């Protein structure tokens, strides 16, 4: 679920999701056009096409299992759904994680008209 | 409320 993503990436960063990545460019919180802006919105980028890889899931809402194994995070067996929305979340709480030495503030709210064009994942 |  959102809020389970929101709990794993401030675990995972140090930062809240609300409002350090909800905002974030052209496809952190509200993805959909534009050429990511740095590697932290690519994060979203792929994040955003991997939960489209899961079109009769309902990654919003349908809350998955996970643990830490000395800082790893590991998915726990629920249905097909919540296992592949946790590898999703996983991946992009990683991501944001490894790309935290590039996150910029000036692409916090970042404005809509300036992420135009279609990139295929 | 709606986040990351």
């Amino acid at each position: 679920s959102l809020l389970e993503f929101g709990k794993m990436i401030l675990e995972e960063t140090g930062k809240l999701a609300i409002p350090s990545y909800s905002s974030y460019g052209c496809y952190c919180g509200w993805g959909g056009k534009g050429t990511p802006k740095d590697a932290t919105d690519r994060c979203c980028f792929v994040h955003d096409c991997c939960y489209g890889n899961l079109p009769d899931c309902n990654p919003k809402s349908d809350r998955y299992k996970y643990k830490r194994v000395n800082g790893a995070i590991v998915c726990e067996k629920g249905t097909s759904c919540e296992n592949r929305i946790c590898e999703c979340d996983k991946a992009a709480a990683i991501c944001f994680r490894q790309n935290l030495n590039t996150y910029s503030k000036k692409y916090m709210l970042y404005p809509d008209f300036l992420c135009k064009g279609e990139l295929k994942c | 409320a709606i986040r990351s």
